RNA sequence: CCGGGCACUCUAACGGGACUGCCCGCGAAAGCGGGAGGAAGGAGGGGACGACGUCUGGUCAGCAUGGCCCUUACGGCCUGGGCGACACACGUGCUACAAUGCCCACUACAAAGCGAUGCCACCCGGCAACGGGGAGCUAAUCGCAAAAAGGUGGGCCCAGUUCGGAUUGGGGUCUGCAACCCGACCCCAUGAAGCCGGAAUCGCUAGUAAUCGCGGAUCAGCCAUGCCGCGGUGAAUACG
C-alpha cells in the first residue's frame, strides 16, 4: 500500500544532475539531502550519499531497488 | 363531530384527532399497526380508551413527528386523553387517577464538561 | 512567543501548507480559534472584557 | 416580491428595528404579512478556563445570530417614503432582494 | 472434494468452506460461486463432481494460491530484506512495519512480554 | 464487529464508504 | 440513603398480564436498555411453557418465583477483629429482588440455545422445585442454620 | 405539488403559571406528615454561579513582568533529521471473546450543528476509495443525510467459527512542493491474541447507569478510539 498515482515524483535537484552524469559516464559518490524522491531506472549502478540527518551514507543502487525512495536505505535512528 | 388534543413526550409530539367511528386508527397515512407492531409497548398509547371503554366508539387520525417511536407512543397516549377530556369534561375525574393526562417532563440530561456522559465520571487510579 | 516566529504574518510562504494560525493579540502558536482570530486564552480575556459583540455566557 | 432579511446579535435590536418598519408600511401598504421569526444560528465555543491545563474546567460562550422576515405585500410610495433613513438601531443589519 | 492443492472442506456451505483455502477469502469464494454458476448454499457433501470439476478448473489457475503464495510472500520478504530497505530492517528485528508505535503494544509482532527489572 | 472494516458496521464506525457500505 | 427511607420504585403493570411482577422480571432480563427484546424473550417463553405444559404461564411464573424466595440469608458483621457470617431474615422486598434475579442468572447458565427456551425451562423446573435457581435458594438457607450459632448478633 | 389558509405542529420574542396559597392531622412557632385541585409541589429537573482563606499548589513556554545571564553568539535563516525511538512498567481509552449474537437484504422514528471555492443533490466511469460532469444553496427554502440500536425476511448452529480484525504481502485513490523515517482511505490475500480477566480497584440514585448512533471546534490532510455538545432505547438497587 503506497501511492503517488501519476507523475511519480522525484526532486529536481538530483534529476538534472544525474542525467548529465550519464552522458559523461558513471561518476563517484554524490551528495543528496532530498530523500523525498522516488527511484527511477537511470540511477542503477551509481553511488549516492543520502543524509540521515547527521551523516552521508554511501548507497550502491541496483536493479532490485528501482521502485523505492532514497532514505529507505539511509535509516535515521540508531538502536543498540 | 371532532375532538382534539396535542400530547408530548421527550422531544416528540403527535396530534390526536378523534372522530366517532368503527375503531380504526391511522398514523402518518399508515395503518396504526403498520407503523408500530414489532414494538410491544405500542398498546400503551391506546390505554385512555380502555379506561373509559371508548374502544369501539372513535376513529383516530394522528400526525407523529420528532423523537423516537417509544416516546411517540407516550405523546399519542396523552393526545388521545386530551381529546377525550375536551369531548366530555366529566372524563377528567375518570382519567386523572391513572395519570394519563400528565406530561412526562423527563428529557435527556445535558452533557457536562469534565465528565463523559453528563453523570459518568472518568475513572482514576491514584497509583 | 518569539517575535521572529510572527514571520507567518509576512508569509509569502513559498508553500501554502506552511500557513498557520498564530493568534494575533498574544502571538499564540497552538490553540487559535479561526472565527475570532484569537487564541483560547485571548478569546476568554476579550469576551469577559466585553469587546467581542454578541458573545455571551453559555448556559442551558 | 419584496424580501427584507433582518439579522443581528441582539434580539432587542431586531425587534426595535422590525416593529418600526411595520408601522411605517402599515400606514400605506396592504396588511404586511408580519414579523415572522426565523430560527437562530448559535455558534458555540468551549475553552479551558485557564492556561496550562486543568483540562477539566472549561467554560463555554455562545454567539447567537437572530433572524427575522418582513414581506410587505404590494407597497408603492408612502411605504418607501418613511423607509429611506429613519431607523435608529445599530447592531442590526438588513438586506433586500426582489 | 479437493479443489486446490490438497484441500478438503466438508459438510458446510460451499462459499464458507472455501475460506479454508489459503488464497481464498469471502470475496474470492463469492466470486467463484458466481462465475462457476453454483449455488453457494449447497452443502459440500452434496456437490456434483461436474460442479466440482468446474470449480477446480476455475480456482486452480485463475489466481496464485496456497503453495505458491507462501513462497511468493516469503520471496517478497527476502526481496526487500536482501536489499538494504528500511522496511526490511523491521522484518529482521521482528517489529511493526506499517509505521506503528513500539513504546507499548508491539505485542502481536514481537514476542509476548519478556520482562526486565528496574 | 465495529473493528472489521470489510463489514457494513465497521464502515459506519469509521465514517467511510466502500464495497461493503455503498451510498445509494 | 443516609437521610431518607429511599422509597420503592413503582413499576408499570405488565402490558399483557397487567402484573407488576412481570414487568419487574422483564426488566432483569433487559440488557443494554433493550426492553423490546427482553419482552419478546419473555413472551415467546410464555408460549413454550404453555405448549410444553398445558398450564397457564401466569400461575407458573408466580409459583416459580415463590419457590426461590429465601426466608433467611447470611450477612457479615465486623466483630472483634475478623468479621462473622451472621444469619438473619429477609425483608419481603429483598425476597422479591433475589428470587427474580436468581431465575434470570440461572437461565443464562443453562445449556439451551435460544433465550426464551432457557427461561421457560428454568421457570418450569423452578416451580417444580428443581433447577439451578432453587439451589441458590436452598444453599442460602443452608448458610443460616449453619452459622445459627450467631443468631444473637441479629442487628 | 398548486390553489389557499393559520387553526394545528413548529419557530422566537413578550407574558401568565406554584405561593405550604386551599383541606385534615401534629406543632408555641418555623415547619413536618398526608390529601384535592393542577402540566408541574415542598429546591419540579438541568446549568451559569464557588466566601475569609489553605496547599510557598500550576504556569515567567500564552501574554505581561523584577533581577540575572547571552550577545559573529543561548540570538537569526534554511534543508535534513528528532518530538513517532523499544529488552520493559503504570495511567487513560477503543475493539472484542459471541446466539439477548454476527452477517445480508428490505423498511421506519431524532435532536443539535456545519457549509461561498465551500456543502456538494443528481448523471456517467470505476468492485470501491475516487475522478469527470454539474444542479441547487450568500441557505426554517439547497447540501452534509445514510441516523444506528429497532422492525419484517433470510443466512450462520456453538466451532478459534460467517465469533474476533491484530499482523503482514500485494494492488490503488486523495490531500499536499513532498507521504522512507511518518498520513488517512479503498480493494485482494493473510485471519494473531482473545472463550469475561489474580491481588486489587472505578463509575453512577431516573432519562440516571448501560447501550446506540449524530454533529462540531483546531484542520490541506490526518494517526479523533481524544474532546466538547446532541438526541434514540432505557434499567437494578438504597435495610441501614
Ligand atoms: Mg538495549
Ligand atoms: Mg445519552
Ligand atoms: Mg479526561
Ligand atoms: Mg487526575
Ligand atoms: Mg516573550
Ligand atoms: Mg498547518
Ligand atoms: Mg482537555
Ligand atoms: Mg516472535
Ligand atoms: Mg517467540
Ligand atoms: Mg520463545
Ligand atoms: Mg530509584
Ligand atoms: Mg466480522
Ligand atoms: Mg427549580
Ligand atoms: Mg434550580
Ligand atoms: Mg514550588
Ligand atoms: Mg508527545
Ligand atoms: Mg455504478
Ligand atoms: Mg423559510
Ligand atoms: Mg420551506
Ligand atoms: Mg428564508
Ligand atoms: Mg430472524
Ligand atoms: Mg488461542
Ligand atoms: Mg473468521
Ligand atoms: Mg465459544
Ligand atoms: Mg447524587
Ligand atoms: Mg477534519
Ligand atoms: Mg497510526
Ligand atoms: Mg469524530
Ligand atoms: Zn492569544
Amino acid at each position: 500500500p503506497r501511492s503517488l498515482k501519476k507523475g511519480v515524483f522525484v526532486d529536481d535537484h538530483l534529476l538534472e544532475k544525474v542525467l548529465e552524469l550519464n552522458a559523461k559516464g558513471e561518476k563517484r559518490l554524490i551528495k543528496t539531502w532530498s530523500r523525498r524522491s522516488t527511484i527511477v531506472p537511470e540511477m542503477v549502478g551509481h553511488t549516492i550519499a543520502v543524509y540521515n540527518g547527521k551523516q552521508h551514507v554511501p548507497v550502491y543502487i541496483t536493479e532490485n531497488m528501482v521502485g523505492h525512495k532514497l532514505g529507505e536505505f539511509a535509516p535515521t535512528r540508531t538502536y543498540r | 363531530e371532532q375532538y382534539y388534543g396535542t400530547g408530548r413526550r421527550k422531544e416528540a409530539v403527535a396530534r390526536v384527532f378523534l372522530r366517532p367511528g368503527n375503531g380504526k386508527v391511522t398514523v402518518n397515512g399508515q395503518d396504526f399497526n403498520e407503523y408500530f407492531q414489532g414494538l410491544v409497548r405500542a398498546v400503551a398509547a391506546l390505554e385512555p380508551l380502555r379506561a373509559v371503554d371508548a374502544l369501539g366508539h372513535f376513529d383516530a387520525y394522528i400526525t407523529v413527528r420528532g423523537g423516537g417511536k417509544s416516546g411517540q407512543i407516550d405523546a399519542i397516549k396523552l393526545g388521545i386523553a386530551r381529546a377525550l377530556v375536551q369531548y366530555n369534561p366529566d372524563y377528567r375525574a375518570k382519567l386523572k387517577p391513572l395519570g394519563f393526562l400528565t406530561r412526562d417532563a423527563r428529557v435527556v440530561e445535558r452533557k457536562k464538561y469534565g465528565k463523559h456522559k453528563a453523570r459518568r465520571a472518568p475513572q482514576y487510579s491514584k497509583r | 512567543a518569539r517575535k521572529a516566529l510572527i514571520e507567518k504574518a509576512k508569509r509569502t510562504p513559498k508553500f501554502k501548507v506552511r500557513a498557520y494560525t498564530r493568534c494575533v493579540r498574544c502571538g499564540r502558536a497552538r490553540s487559535v480559534y479561526r472565527f475570532f482570530g484569537l487564541c483560547r486564552i485571548c478569546l476568554r480575556e476579550l469576551a469577559h472584557k466585553g469587546q467581542l459583540p454578541g458573545v455571551r455566557k453559555a448556559s442551558w | 416580491k419584496i424580501r427584507i432579511k433582518l439579522r443581528g446579535f441582539d434580539h432587542k435590536t431586531l425587534d426595535a428595528s422590525a416593529q418600526k418598519i411595520v408601522e411605517a408600511a402599515r400606514r400605506s401598504g396592504a396588511q404586511v404579512s408580519g414579523p415572522i421569526p426565523l430560527p437562530t444560528r448559535v455558534r458555540r465555543f468551549t475553552v479551558i478556563r485557564g492556561p496550562f491545563k486543568h483540562k477539566d474546567s472549561r467554560e463555554h460562550f455562545e454567539l447567537r445570530t437572530h433572524n427575522r422576515l418582513v414581506d410587505i405585500i404590494n407597497p408603492n410610495r408612502k411605504t418607501i417614503e418613511q423607509l429611506m433613513t429613519l431607523d435608529l438601531p445599530t447592531g442590526v443589519e438588513i438586506e433586500i432582494k426582489t | 472434494a479437493r479443489i486446490a492443492g490438497v484441500e478438503i472442506p466438508r459438510n458446510k456451505r460451499v462459499d464458507v468452506a472455501l475460506t479454508y483455502i489459503y488464497g481464498i477469502g469471502k470475496a474470492r469464494a463469492k466470486e467463484a460461486l458466481e462465475k462457476t454458476g453454483i449455488n453457494p448454499a449447497t452443502r459440500v457433501k452434496d456437490l456434483t463432481e461436474a460442479e466440482v470439476v468446474r470449480l477446480r478448473e476455475y480456482v486452480e489457475n485463475t489466481w496464485k494460491l496456497e503453495g505458491e503464495l507462501r513462497a511468493e510472500v516469503a520471496a517478497n520478504i527476502k526481496r526487500l530484506m536482501d536489499i538494504g530497505c528500511y522496511r526490511g530492517l523491521r522484518h529482521r528485528r521482528g517489529l511493526p512495519v506499517r509505521g506503528q508505535r513500539t513504546r507499548t503494544n508491539a505485542r502481536t509482532r514481537k514476542g509476548p512480554r519478556k520482562t526486565v527489572a528496574g | 464487529g465495529k473493528g472489521d472494516r470489510r463489514t457494513r458496521r465497521g464502515k459506519i464506525w469509521r465514517g467511510t464508504y466502500g464495497k461493503y457500505r455503498p451510498r445509494k | 440513603a443516609r437521610r431518607r427511607r429511599a422509597e420503592v420504585r413503582q413499576l408499570q403493570p405488565d402490558l399483557v398480564y397487567g402484573d407488576v411482577l412481570v414487568t419487574a422480571f422483564i426488566n432483569k432480563i433487559m440488557r443494554d436498555g433493550k426492553k423490546n427484546l427482553a419482552a419478546r424473550i419473555f413472551y415467546d417463553a410464555c408460549k413454550i411453557i404453555q405448549e410444553k405444559t398445558g398450564q397457564e404461564p401466569l400461575k407458573v411464573f408466580k409459583q416459580a418465583v415463590e419457590n426461590v424466595k429465601p426466608r433467611m440469608e447470611v450477612r457479615s458483621r465486623r466483630v472483634g477483629g475478623a468479621n462473622y457470617q451472621v444469619p438473619m431474615e429477609v425483608s419481603p422486598r429483598r425476597q422479591q429482588s433475589l428470587a427474580l434475579r436468581w431465575l434470570v442468572q440461572a437461565a443464562n447458565q443453562r445449556p439451551e440455545r435460544r433465550a426464551a427456551v432457557r427461561i421457560a425451562h428454568e421457570l418450569m423446573d423452578a416451580a417444580e422445585g428443581k433447577g439451578g435457581a432453587v439451589k441458590k435458594k436452598e444453599d442460602v438457607e443452608r448458610m443460616a442454620e449453619a452459622n445459627r450459632a450467631y443468631a444473637h448478633y441479629r442487628w
